[PDB]
């Protein structure tokens, strides 16, 4: 197994932005692709955003979509996630995830995670 | 690091499959793939994962052991399938016995040249590997390649399967192809090995690369061209993509039906290298291996859909490439093309079966039979995986692996002997074009243990072929030789052999002996017929009818000197002398005979001694007479006969001598190759003495002849004598030069001797016969 | 699970050495190795660690970087070497990349079969193998062995120069053996290669097992000398316990000092193969490489204590070994022996210097300073290990290993070719006994490029070596030819050419074509001188002294006869008469001169003229005057004057004739082989037919005497006519035989010619002088 | 490396019997020599007895002579030490340790230790 790990969340004035890193370990980052998931105290799991193995291809969610950006670099083996306008619900914890037999979205049968950032939002 | 698909289990069995295709030239070093394949590749990956499946299912095989598997690209490479197998080793080894489960065998490659590393690399852990398509000969060298096993026979059959088909045709003159590796190079040296035996030439063999680039391909054409029109047959033991080269290069440069191509199982019944370019492969012919269909892998694999499949990495960009889509929300969603796949797209659309899968799953059934066997035998106290079992050993299943007796999926039992080498057989399909724009491979002949039973009617629908590549035809028509200008055996030259020639070796004729003339049809010499006149020419019919008339004249004569011994006429003249003459002529018209007829040992030494004896024996009385009236102007009788005696002792010592000299033989003479004549053997030694002798006694008697003329004596007989001297030397001296002047000598002699004889018979006989009567 | 010998550092090289001895036969199966080694073992064990530690301690080499090491056993088999190197492979592939640090190289092992094994298996993983002995040529096939150097060259000058050493002492007949395996084969093909070019012989090849049994050597030993006496030197290959089981073998079955035998570098200068049987091996002749002593090792090993070794797990087992004991305490007691060792035994009694330590020294500082090049020509940046070093390239460090050069411990450049090779030199050694019960290897020869500088005087010390192992002696001593069974080329059998035939082949003489004599040492032929009659014999010297006498009576005659040539006897008889008979005397006379001397073309000519003519042109008169007195009992003198000329003239016709049919000539008459003589064509009838002419005149003159012989008149000349007639016919029916009945014609003839012309001077001459005196 | 482990010790009335099994894990047992010492609370460790590598050999302290036997078996790989009329001085823990490069007894250079057993004996 490969593991995940995140960093750049924190807290933040609101209306801000914020830049989020996942990183895989290994050597097989190329083939697989990232879903980025949300989750807030008292509330079932949510679905952000994911990017496909190739790249090229962007889905967002409709309550988030037209102001966040989602990007990949396979060399640094890395996806970054560009957060802005700090909207009040981003007070949650975000995990990374990473599927590969998945099918048409948003159901991609995920199957590594990641122990995810805490991102707290002013008002 | 590339990827892998994998199916837990309690055993763990490894196969490289070449999903991808090889890398393209002077991007070796990158080890970067290329296009994905459809039957070389992920039909082959299903069919291992439904087949370990499906004998997991099975209770009677293994119970209580689940099967795994891990599949591998090999992208039809060597460097590739290297790393793969050292992956293969890394799993094993150090990670395993102190990662995942040990890896207990492998299943491929399918290429002769990969092969071949893969199991020098998994010799020396003791990992056996059973092959399903490279049927190469050198990888049944057990003392070499000892952990090697293939359901399938070795190409040391489609060589002899590819040499009779040529031969069958009467085809002599072939070109030659084979793309380099061990699989090509091998084969080839095989059918020059086999073909050279059976009197089959080869123009000029050639060599490529499957990925050579373009314009590599153009130079192969016009050196495999430059030997037109005399080779319209390619041999090739190339692969699939070779021909697939070959076939582009000929539309590109216009060379549709030139000339008919003949390969090997490379490219034996492959849409995938035809498709496109069916045009200009129309004719050729395939042999391929023999086997049918499976309905199991038919009715699962078209099921599959790319959303609820979470076993095969390779399957959704394998989605996108068949049917040229983009999936939208699919992790692999390469939009890289457009019109993205409705849901109603299913897999039965053009299908084409893999045409060696019935191999692969024999394979996968062979390795588990020979685990089950050997944990039966090994260890029959438990049903399942024990102790005395854990790890499990190579040699051990080697062993177990070499006696395998099952019956394949295709119905056939399947053993094979200690080279490790399944039987098989072969048929022979034929490209052509069915319908119009309709093209398709049709099977014709077969093959198995040089049964070849082929269609004949139904290649080339007629008895008008491909012109029979050959460089020289039967020239040998029975008159003339073959004379080769030493490049090459294979055609010849052709020089006809003279007139005098009769053929005696395939190459070269020789001449009849002499006395032998050259047959009509030349094989052989007859002898020559001989010529001789032996009684219709007519001269000797009147040479024959005047000694008759001379001889009737002698005998009426001499009858008439008989009837009256006492007469005046005979009183004045001598009996003796009239009688020696008499006996002369006589002796010569006999001498005229028995020389006309065929010759023999003795009738003609009997007409040589006669015609030289008759003027002896002849002009002895007349200069005894002329010497006697000389002396006028042992006495009287008894000096006559002295002096006849002794000249006719003389004349027979003289002939004597001159058959001594030269013994009497017969001889067939040759004026000419065309005739032969029939002669009797003489000299001319023995024809001169003779002549010599009766010259002297002629100038004898010239000379008493003139020297008595003026007596009117005896009835006038001097005028008689010296006219008939004169006449008897004019004959001669015109008769000498005659002899030596024709090929009738014969005649000419006859003549002479008979008018010579008749002149002194006119001149002597009548006057004393007159006498008699009147 | 064998032991190790590990040395920790910062990167880590393996070593395999064979520090027990080859598992014996038919325990292969197990894998136990027998005998610990004391010069093949652990003096490289030991000179590998202290060669690390110094390298380590150097500050000019690696700074910042310590180098460890790891050396395994190999037991000198192909086996436990193969485990080992799969153990190498373990403990760098899986467990270092992500155990111990990975393995960068291996220096070893020894021998050119299992070196070739552990190639094949560390090729696939790119880790270069410097060898150190292996000197087989198979090994420079950079094609296939891409990962191996050495320090040492081939073994392809080995055999050049143990071809160079059976050529120059003037062998021709020599044995073979070779130990089977990858070193000996090769060798020995190299051997019979090079051998065959320069006329050298091979009695009968062998091959044997190292490890072969007792009763297996023993066969050897009958099949080499079943050839004795005829092949004395044994040519191997063989490795140093082949040919201690031979000498073993040879003192068992007692041939001490039988043949000498020719080894290489496998028995070079090993005390370990001859002692216990130095008595058999005196004699032998040893290549060897050529290696100086290091004494940084001598220094360095003999202070080393059991009790104060803690890297070596294999040094107790060998003390206990060495100085047959067992330590008390020891945790390897090994109490199997007894007699404890003291605290006073110490390694420098009996040390012998391993031959090849110098190689293994030269091996790890070439490793050394390849990774040391590489480091400061790829991570220029820092001095030490920096992380584009890690992990180490195999390739990069073949690439930098492959352009070595630097300076070895022996004081050497060491730098190899492209293939891998370093240059080297040969020593020529020899074993002989010193003393008395002392016997050693000394220096003799030596050898680089060619130039083999050897002692001829110091081996055998005198001029009579070994028997020369020759099968034939240089027999064609130029009157002898050469004859071949068939079987061998080597020696041959001798047969004598006759003598009449010179040597012109080494195998056959030629005989010469008649008239020529061959010479003393039969190189070729002289012509035969001629023998011809100089006037020097005696019988020649009587026939002219006769013939001068009857010429100088001759002369005296005519002159007395011509001072008057009135006379009353001159009237009586014709002047022309007597006249003839004198010049047919005179002529006949002058023809017994020119036929005596030496024949020339018209010398012979000319006096077969004057004997054919002077009979002729004197028995004319003579026969004239019979005629005349028979008449009596163109007239007078013009009759015999025309009698005479025509009579001339018809005897110089037929003399015409007869030179015409035969025109004159000279040869060489060829009486036999040894003698030839000189002689004048002379045709028997042209001979024979002045005879038959002289017989039927001489019939004439004697039949005409007879009939005369009353008449008194003439002064009773009738007498002295028939008396000279009858003597003449006499006499030449006396000499018609002579001359067929011996060699001596020459003088028969002028013999008969000089008395039948004295006979008729005596006769006719003496009446007329004393009638013209008194 | 190899791991040792202990068992047989215990508590019995004094003057008993007891068998100590000491057994080595891997492969390499054959070629190394062990040694039983023993430590007792409130004094300095003490040697007790020695078994070579090959066998054959035994090393006895004095205090301990002529009563307790030690014995070899590599097939299962363990070191049996056979301890008769346990003696009051036998209350202490009892350690197994193995050595190859050793000196002369008793410096023979131990390197690898045992949990050892802690055997009490009765008054
Ligand atoms: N038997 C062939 C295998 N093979 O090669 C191709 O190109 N197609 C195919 O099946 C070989 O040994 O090379
Ligand atoms: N160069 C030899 C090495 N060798 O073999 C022996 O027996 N001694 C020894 O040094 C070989 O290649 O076999």
């Amino acid at each position: 197994q490969v593991q995940l790990v995140e960093s750049g969340g924190g807290l933040v004035q609101a209306g801000g932005s914020l830049r989020l890193s996942c990183a895989a370990s290994g050597r097989t980052f190329t083939s697989y692709a990232m879903g980025w998931f949300r989750q807030a105290p008292g509330k079932e799991r949510e679905s952000v955003a994911a990017i496909s193995s190739s790249g090229g291809s962007t889905h967002y969610a409709d309550s988030v979509k037209g102001r966040f950006t989602i990007s990949r670099d396979n060399s640094k083996n890395t996806v970054y996630l560009q957060m802005n306008s700090l909207k009040p619900e981003d007070t949650a914890v975000y995990y990374c995830a990473a599927a590969m037999y998945g099918s048409r979205w948003p159901d991609w049968e995920y199957d590594y995670w990641g122990q995810g950032t805490q991102v707290t939002v002013s008002s | 690091r590339r990827v892998v698909a994998h199916m837990p289990g309690d055993i763990i069995i490894g196969a490289l499959f070449s999903v991808h295709h090889q890398p393209t030239v002077d991007k070796v070093h990158e080890r970067k793939c290329g296009a994905v394949r459809e039957q070389y590749g992920i039909q082959r990956v299903e069919a291992m994962l439904h087949t370990l499946e499906r004998i997991n299912s099975d209770p009677t095989l293994l119970p209580n052991i689940t099967l795994g598997c891990e599949i591998r690209d090999s992208c039809w490479h060597s460097a590739v399938a290297l790393e793969q197998s050292i992956e293969f080793i890394r799993d094993s080894l150090i990670s395993s016995e102190e990662s995942k489960k040990p890896i207990v065998g492998v299943i491929g490659p399918g290429s002769s040249s990969v092969a071949i590393q893969v199991q020098n690399l998994l010799q020396l852990f003791n990992i056996p590997q059973i092959a399903y398509s490279a049927t190469s000969m050198d990888l049944s060298d057990k003392t070499l390649f000892k952990y090697f096993m293939r359901v399938v026979p070795s190409d040391a059959q489609q060589a002899r399967a590819m040499v009779d088909i040529v031969k069958r045709y009467n085809w002599t003159y072939v070109s030659a192809v084979h793309t380099e590796g061990n699989y090509g190079e091998s084969g080839m040296e095989a059918f020059k090995d086999m073909s050279a035996k059976e009197g089959i030439c080869i123009a000029h063999s050639y060599k490529i690369y499957s990925n050579a680039g373009e314009q590599s391909f153009d130079k192969l054409l016009k050196k495999l061209t430059s030997h037109l029109p005399k080779a319209r047959v390619v041999a090739c033991f190339c692969e699939g993509m070779t021909v697939r080269g070959l076939l582009m290069a000929m539309r590109r440069l216009g060379l549709a039906g030139e000339f008919l191509l003949l390969g090997s199982d490379g490219w034996a019944d492959r849409y995938d290298v035809t498709d496109g370019y069916q045009r200009e492969a129309v004719g050729g012919i395939t042999i391929k291996l023999q086997s049918p269909d499976v309905k199991w892998f038919d009715d699962y694999y078209l099921k599959l859909r790319p959303e609820t499949n979470h076993r095969n990495p390779w399957f959704q960009e394998f989605w996108q490439h068949r049917f040229q889509c983009r999936l939208e929300g699919f992790p692999q969603e390469n939009s890289k093309y457009n019109k993205t796949c409705n849901s109603s797209l299913t897999l039965k659309t053009h299908h084409v079966q893999d045409s060696k899968m019935g191999f692969v799953i024999n394979a996968i059934y062979s390795m588990a039979y020979g685990l089950h066997n050997m944990q039966m035998s090994l260890c029959p106290g438990y049903a399942g995986l024990c102790d005395a079992m854990k790890p499990i050993d190579g040699r051990k299943l080697l062993e177990s692996l070499m006696k395998t007796n099952f019956t394949g999926v295709s119905g056939d039992t399947i053993l094979f002997d200690e080279n490790g080498d399944s039987p098989g057989r072969y048929e022979i399909m034929n490209f052509k074009e069915m319908g119009k724009d309709y093209f398709d491979y049709i099977n014709v002949g077969s093959w198995d243990n040089g049964e070849l039973k082929m269609d004949d009617d139904e290649v080339w629908s007629k008895k008008s072929n491909i012109i029979r590549s050959v460089c020289s035809e039967p020239c040998e028509k029975g008159q003339i030789k073959v004379i080769r200008k030493g490049e090459v055996s294979c055609c010849w030259t052709c020089t006809p052999c003279k007139e005098n020639e009769y053929v005696f070796d395939e190459y070269t004729c020789k001449a009849c002996q002499l006395g032998s003339w050259p047959t009509d049809d030349l094989t052989g010499c007859d002898l020559i017929p001989v010529q001789y006149l032996r009684w219709g020419d007519p001269e000797p019919i009147a040479a024959v009818v005047f000694a008759c008339l001379g001889l009737l004249a002698t005998l009426f004569v001499t009858v008439v000197f008989i009837i009256y011994r006492d007469t005046p006429v005979v009183k004045s003249s001598s009996r003796e002398l009239c009688y020696i003459i008499l006996a002369g002529i006589c002796l010569g018209y006999l001498c005229t005979f028995c020389l006309i007829a065929k010759p023999k040992q003795i009738y003609c030494y009997l007409q040589r001694i006669g015609i030289g004896l008759s003027p002896a024996m002849s002009y002895s009385a007349l200069v005894t007479k002329t010497n006697r009236i000389a002396r006028i102007l042992f006495m009287s009788a008894c000096a006559q006969l002295v002096i006849a005696f002794i000249l006719i002792c003389i004349q027979l010592g003289i002939i004597v001598a001159l058959f001594i000299m030269e013994p009497p033989d017969i001889m067939h003479d040759y004026p000419s190759i065309r005739e032969v004549y029939l002669i009797c053997n003489t000299t001319n030694l023995g024809v001169v003495t003779p002549l010599g002798y009766n010259g002297l006694l002629i100038l004898s008697c010239t000379f008493y002849a003139f020297k008595t003329r003026n007596v009117p004596a005896n009835f006038n007989e001097a005028k008689y004598i010296a006219f008939t001297m004169y006449t008897t030397c004019i004959i001669w001296l015109a008769f000498v030069p005659i002899y030596f002047g024709s090929n009738y000598k014969i005649i000419t002699m006859c003549f002479s001797v008979s008018l010579s004889a008749t002149v002194a018979l006119g001149c002597m006989f009548v006057p004393k016969v007159y006498i008699i009567l009147a």
